[PDB]
C-alpha cells in the first residue's frame, strides 16, 4: 500500500478523456476526431516514501484519429492517422509536449490536415495532459489467462507491396532472420502455414492476408505457456505525397509478463534487421 | 564541501575550471559549464562540462571509464554507468548527485530501474538548454559543432521528444549562406512566404554540390537550399521529416515542384510533343529506370538521373553500397530504382526529339547517344556505373571521330 | 556417458546430429564434425562442430553467449569464455573438456591465463586441419565457403601463424577459372615458367572486374590473374604478401611486368619519342597526378590511371571513404598521387602525340580533351570522381559537335 | 623446485645458438647471417603437476639478419632484414614453424635473398627449435633500476617522408592521437622537445632524429616510478619490392611489469590508430 501502481487507472482516465475531442463538427469543411486511444506505454507509479505524494509516472501515448479535409473538386476527402507523444511526465510543460501527427496513406489533399489538429486538437490534448497529473494525486493521495495488447508504428522507405512480399518470401525472410525453417514445401507463405524463427524461440503461424493492405500472424515465444498465443495484425499505409510506408502493428494476447521484451524485441529484429539487410530505410 | 552542493551564483568560473582538471585528464578550458539544481519531492544537482573537442583520448579502450559520474547522497558509487546518458551523448563531462536512486543490495550498482530514466531525460533537456545557451555565443558555438555535429545528429536521429528541440542546433550551408552556417530557424525565417518545403541535397562534399544541376531551377525561383556534406545528417533529415511545419524535401529525390496554372498548361502542351522521344529512351533503357519523364527541375542540363522515392539518395547510395557487412549476395535492391529526367529546353533534347521524329528512333547513333547520355547522368548524379568498360569505349569513340579519325 | 570421454570411431552420425541439435539451437545437420582428444603435455577432448550456415541470428543480443563451452572434469564451467576461441573463428560450436584448467574458488568462472592460449592454438590448428579435410568433397566445401569467405578472410588477414595455412582455402575466379572457384595452389600450379608473381585484380562487382582493361595486355602475355570482389580480399592480400614463395601483386597500382632484353630496347625508343607528350599531360594534369609514364601493362585502353606506388587499391580507398569516423577534416588524401598510363599503340595517343609534334601543347582542345580523357580513366580505374558537371559538360559539348550543333 | 620459471635461460639459450649460423662462407656470392636475436617474448616455465616433467612454453621469437646477393652488373648487394617466428611450442612440430623473412629496404635485385634463407637457414632454425624442447627437458627437469627491452615490427603502406613528418607535425599528432598537449609553439618538432599524449598518460620527448630515417625519443609512462624512462628508437625502410615502410621499432628501459602493456598500446593506439585515421595500413 505504500507504493500504487496506476498505470491502469491512467489507461482508463486516457480512453475516457482523450476519446471525442475534435477540431470542430462533423460537418465544418476540415474535422478531425480521435477514435482511440491506441496504446499507453510505460508506467504510472505513486509512492509515498518520502513523506509526501509524488508521481513520478514516465508514460508515452498513442491515438488514432479519422477526419476528413477539402479538395480541389469541393468534397471531403476522408483521411485516417496516428498521433503519438513520446513523453508525458510530471514537470513536463504546457508547450513541451511533442505531438507527432501522422496521415496514413498520405496525400496532397491531405496537407491540410496537420496543420488543423495543430491548431485546435494540441491545446486540448496539453491541457489534458496538464490535468492528469493533479487528478492523478488528487485521486490516489489519501492512503487461459490475462493478456495485454500493444502498439508499434514503424515507418519504412519502401513500397507496401515490395515490404508484403518480403513478410512473405520465404529466402527472403530467411535472409533477414538468418534462422527460418519452414514446414511447406511451397516458396511462399501462404495461409494458415506456421514456421519457426530465431532459434526455435520464435513460431509464428500466418492466419490472414490481404494484397499489401493486411497481414496477420499467430505469434508465440518457445518460453510462453501452450494457451498463451498472441496475434499480431500489420497493416500497410504507404503514402502517396511524400510515398513512406507505417507498417501499423496491433499486438494483442501478449502476456502481462512480456509485454515489454516483445517491443524491443520487434525494433531490433523486426524493424532493424529488415533496414540492414535489405535497406528499407536508414537505421544504426 | 563538495563543489556541487553549492549554488552557482556564489561559485567562480576558476572553482569549474580546476574541478574539470580534477576530473578529467585534459588540459584545455571547458567549453562550457552547466551547473542547475532540480527540486521538489526529488532532488538532484548535476554540474556538466562540455569541452573544446571530441574528448577520444582513450588511453584505456575498451574499458568502461564513463565521463558522468553518480553520487548517492555525496556518496561516490562507481564508473560504470553507462544507461545515465545516451551514447550519442556520451561526450560530454561531469558529476550528478541524488539521494532517491535505488541502488543494489551493497548500494555500488545501479541497473534494471526507472528511476533512473527521469533523471537521464532531465540531464538530456538540461544539456539542450545548455546547447542553446551556447547558441547564442557564436565564437564558442563554432567549436561546439565542429567538435559534436556527427553527436548532434545521431541525438536528432534517435532522439523523438527532444528531436524537434535538436533540430534547432543544426547548421548548414546554402546557396545563399556559402559563407556561414545557417540553422533552420535562420532558413524558414528567409524563406519565401510561397514556398512551402524545405529543399535540401546531400552529397560527397562540398565541391560535388556547389554546381549540382538539381540546383539551377530553384536558383531560377530564387528558392534557398540547404547542403548537405557528411553521411550522417540524412540519418536525421529521415526521421525529422519536417521543421516549424515546413516538410523535407531531398531535390536528388523525385518530388513535385508546384507551378502556376498557366506553367501547367504550356508545360502539358509542350509534354505531349515528347511522348515518343519518352517512349523510345524507356524502352531502350529497359529496366535501368522506371520511366523516362520530361522534368522541368532543370534549365541547361540536357538529362539527370533522379532516384525515385521509396529509395536512398545518391550519398546514402554511395555509402550504403561501400558497407562490406551490409550485402554481401545482392539481397538489397530497393535503391534500383530511378527516373531518366530530361530537359526539354536543351538542344541535345531538341535534337533527339527531332530525330526521333524523323523516324530514327532505333538508329544505332541515336541509341548509343542515349545510352551514353543515361550513364554521364548516372555519374553526374552520382551513382557508380555498372561496367565502366562500355563508358570507356563510347568515349573512345567521340574522341576518335573528334580527332578526325575513322 | 559424455560424448567427448568416447573414441570419435565409435560414434556414429546420429549422435554427432543429437549433440549439435542439444548444444545449439538449429534443426540442421552439421556440416562437419571434428572429434579429437591430446593427451601430451596439455590434456583436452574438443567436439567441434561446422554450422551449414553463418549462424550470425544473436536472437538474446548484447549478452555473453560464446560459441564453444568449456568443461573441466566433466562439470560445466559457464558460457562467458570469449577468449578460448578467436573473433573471426567464433562461428563454429562445440564443447572442449580439460583437467589442468585452473579456476576460481567456487570453479565457476574463468579469468585472464597463459595455459587457455595453447589451447586455444590447438583448437584453430585443428579447425584448420578440419577445413582441409572439408576441402577434399567440393559439394560440402563450396557450401563451407558460401557460409564463412568473410570468416576466413578476416581470419588469414588477422593471423601470422596461420596466415599461409589459411591461404590455402582461399577460392577465387580468374581469367581462366571463370566457371569455378580456384584455388592459389591451382593457381601457381599452371603459372609458367616465366611468371613469379601471382596477380590479382580488385573491384566492386565480378562484372567490372570481368571487362576491366588491366586483364588485356595481361591476357597477351597469357598471364592468368584473380578476381576479388569483397572488400575484405584487398586487406587478407595485402597481410599475404606471398604464397609458396610466389609474391602477390596488385595491378590495380603500379608493378613491374616481365619483358625481354630486345623487349626493352624496342619500347626505350617508343618511349623517347613520347616524352614531350608526358610533360604536356604532367603540366596539363598538376596536381591530379604525379608523373606521366608510357606504360606497356595495356593492350587497348588509350589510357588509365594507376595508383601511385606505396599507396592504396581502388576498392580499398572507396572503402576507406566510406569509413564515415575519421574523414572530418579529410584526414585521409595520401592516395591522391596517381599517375596517368597511356598506352600509345591505339589511335587516340598517337593523333595526341601528333598535335603535341604540331605545337599544339597549349590549345583548349587538347587540354579539354585530355582532361576528360582523365576523368574517364579515373572511373575506369574504380575511383570517385571530384565536381563531375565539368565533365558532364565536355561530354554534353562532345555531343553536340557530334550533333551537328551550330 | 617444482615449478622453475625458464624465460631467461630460454633468451640466453637461444642468444648462443641463434647466432653464428651462416647461409655459407662470406666468400660466396650469396651469403647470409643471422646477426643478433632482436626480442623473444611469452613466457616459459616447468611445472610438476601431472607427475611427470612438462614444460607449455609459449614463446615468439624475432632476430635480425645480414648478408649480401649477387648482382645483375657488379659487385654484390649487402641487405639487412628480419626473422619472425610466431610461435614455437611443445607440440610444434618440425615443419610446422612458420617464418615471417622481411628485407629492409627490398627491391627486386634483392628478390633473390630469400630463397637462400628459405634453403639454407630455415631447416637450422627448425633442429634448433625442435632441440630447444629437449635441452629444455633435459636441463630443468625434476630435481638505476633494472630494467629490460623489447623489440616490435609494424607494417604501414606509405612512403617514409610522410610517415616520418606525421611523427612529427604537431597537426596531424593530434589527429592521429586525438588529444596532445606540447609546450612549444613550433609547428614542427624538434630536438629535445617534450610533449604529452593519451590523456596525461605518455610522457615522451623527441631527443633525437634524421631525416625519414631514425625516430629516437624518451618515452614515459604516468604510472611508472620517477628514475624509469624509457627510451623508444624508430627506424624507417621503404622497400622497392613490396612498395611498404617498416618501421623498426626498439623500446629500451621497459620496467619488468610493463611489457605486454606497452606492447598492447603502443599496438593498439600506435599503429592501429595511424592505420585507421591515415589509412596507412589494413585494418579491421
Amino acid at each position: 500500500w505504500v507504493d500504487k501502481n496506476c498505470i491502469g487507472w491512467a489507461k482508463e482516465y486516457f480512453k475516457q478523456k482523450l476519446v471525442g475531442v475534435e477540431a470542430g463538427s462533423v460537418k465544418d469543411k476540415k474535422y478531425a476526431k480521435i477514435k482511440s486511444v491506441s496504446s499507453i506505454e510505460g508506467d504510472c507509479e505513486v509512492n509515498q516514501r518520502k513523506g509526501k505524494v509524488i508521481s513520478l509516472f514516465d508514460l508515452k501515448i498513442t491515438v488514432l484519429i479519422e477526419g476528413h479535409v477539402d479538395s480541389k473538386d469541393g468534397s471531403a476527402l476522408p483521411f485516417e492517422g496516428s498521433i503519438n507523444v513520446p513523453e508525458v511526465a510530471f514537470d513536463s510543460e504546457a508547450s513541451s509536449y511533442q505531438f507527432d501527427i501522422s496521415i496514413f496513406k498520405e496525400t496532397s489533399e491531405l496537407s491540410e490536415a496537420k496543420p488543423l489538429i495543430r491548431s485546435e486538437l494540441l491545446p486540448k490534448l496539453r491541457q489534458i495532459f496538464q490535468q492528469f497529473g493533479k487528478d492523478l494525486l488528487a485521486t490516489h493521495g489519501n492512503d487461459s489467462g490475462n493478456s495485454t495488447s500493444i502498439y508499434l508504428e514503424p515507418t519504412f522507405n519502401v513500397p507496401s507491396s515490395e515490404l508484403y512480399e518480403t513478410f512473405l518470401d520465404k529466402q527472403r525472410i530467411l535472409a533477414w532472420t538468418r534462422s527460418a525453417q519452414f514446414f511447406n514445401s511451397g516458396p511462399k507463405l501462404e495461409t494458415k502455414e506456421k514456421f519457426e524463427l530465431f532459434g526455435g524461440n520464435v513460431i509464428s503461424e500466418l492466419v490472414s492476408c490481404e494484397k499489401d493492405k493486411k497481414l496477420v500472424f499467430h505469434w508465440k515465444l518457445k518460453d510462453w505457456s501452450a494457451p498463451f498465443n498472441s496475434t499480431i495484425e500489420m497493416t500497410f499505409h504507404e503514402s502517396q505525397e511524400f510515398h513512406e510506408t507505417k507498417l501499423q502493428v496491433k499486438w494483442t494476447g501478449i502476456p502481462v509478463g512480456e509485454e515489454d521484451r516483445v517491443r524491443a524485441n520487434f525494433e531490433e529484429y523486426y524493424v532493424r534487421s529488415i533496414k540492414l539487410t535489405f535497406g528499407f530505410g536508414a537505421v544504426l | 564541501k563538495p563543489l556541487w552542493t553549492r549554488n552557482p551564483s556564489d561559485i567562480t568560473q576558476e572553482e569549474y575550471n580546476a574541478f574539470y582538471k580534477s576530473i578529467s585528464n585534459d588540459w584545455e578550458d571547458p567549453l562550457y559549464v552547466k551547473h542547475f539544481s532540480v527540486e521538489g519531492q526529488l532532488e538532484f544537482r548535476a554540474i556538466l562540462f562540455i569541452p573544446k573537442r571530441a574528448p577520444f583520448d582513450l588511453f584505456e579502450s575498451k574499458k568502461k571509464k564513463n565521463n558522468i559520474k553518480l553520487y548517492v547522497r555525496r556518496v561516490f558509487i562507481t564508473d560504470e554507468a553507462e544507461d545515465l546518458i545516451p551514447e550519442w551523448l556520451s561526450f560530454v563531462k561531469g558529476v550528478v548527485d541524488s539521494e532517491d536512486l535505488p541502488l543494489n543490495l551493497s548500494r555500488e550498482m545501479l541497473q534494471q530501474n526507472k528511476i533512473m530514466k527521469v533523471i537521464r531525460k532531465n540531464i538530456v533537456k538540461k544539456l539542450i538548454e545548455a546547447f542553446n545557451e551556447i547558441a547564442e555565443d557564436s565564437e564558442q558555438f563554432d567549436k561546439f559543432y565542429s567538435a559534436f555535429a556527427k553527436n548532434i545528429k545521431l541525438g536528432v536521429h534517435e532522439d523523438t521528444q527532444n528531436r524537434a528541440a535538436l533540430a534547432k542546433l543544426l547548421r548548414y550551408n546554402s546557396t545563399k549562406s556559402v559563407d556561414e552556417l545557417t540553422s533552420l530557424t535562420d532558413y524558414v525565417t528567409r524563406m519565401p512566404e510561397h514556398q512551402k518545403n524545405i529543399y535540401y541535397i546531400t552529397g560527397e562534399s562540398l565541391k560535388a554540390v556547389e554546381k549540382s544541376p538539381f540546383l539551377d531551377a530553384l536558383k531560377a525561383k530564387n528558392f534557398e537550399v540547404l547542403f548537405l556534406t557528411d553521411p550522417i545528417d540524412e540519418y536525421a533529415f529521415t526521421q525529422l521529416k519536417e521543421f516549424e511545419g515546413k516538410t523535407l524535401v531531398d531535390i536528388t529525390k523525385d518530388f513535385e515542384l508546384e507551378e502556376t496554372d498557366e506553367e501547367k498548361a504550356e508545360r502539358e502542351k509542350e509534354i505531349k510533343e515528347y511522348e515518343p522521344l519518352t517512349k523510345a529512351l524507356k524502352d531502350i533503357l529497359g529496366d535501368q529506370v522506371e520511366k523516362v519523364v520530361v522534368s522541368y527541375k532543370l534549365l541547361d542540363a540536357p538529362a539527370a538521373i533522379r532516384t525515385g522515392q521509396f529509395g536512398w539518395s545518391a550519398n546514402m547510395e554511395r555509402i550504403m553500397k561501400a558497407q562490406a557487412l551490409r550485402d554481401s549476395s545482392m539481397s538489397s535492391y530497393m535503391s534500383s530504382k530511378k527516373t531518366f529526367e530530361i530537359s526539354p529546353k536543351s538542344p541535345i533534347i531538341k535534337e533527339l526529339k527531332k530525330r526521333v521524329d524523323e523516324g530514327g528512333a532505333q538508329d544505332k547513333t541515336v541509341k548509343d547517344l542515349t545510352n551514353l547520355l543515361f550513364e554521364t547522368a548516372l555519374l553526374t548524379s552520382g551513382f557508380s556505373l555498372e561496367e565502366p568498360t562500355s563508358f570507356a569505349s563510347r568515349i573512345n569513340r567521340l574522341i576518335s571521330l573528334g580527332l578526325n579519325i575513322d
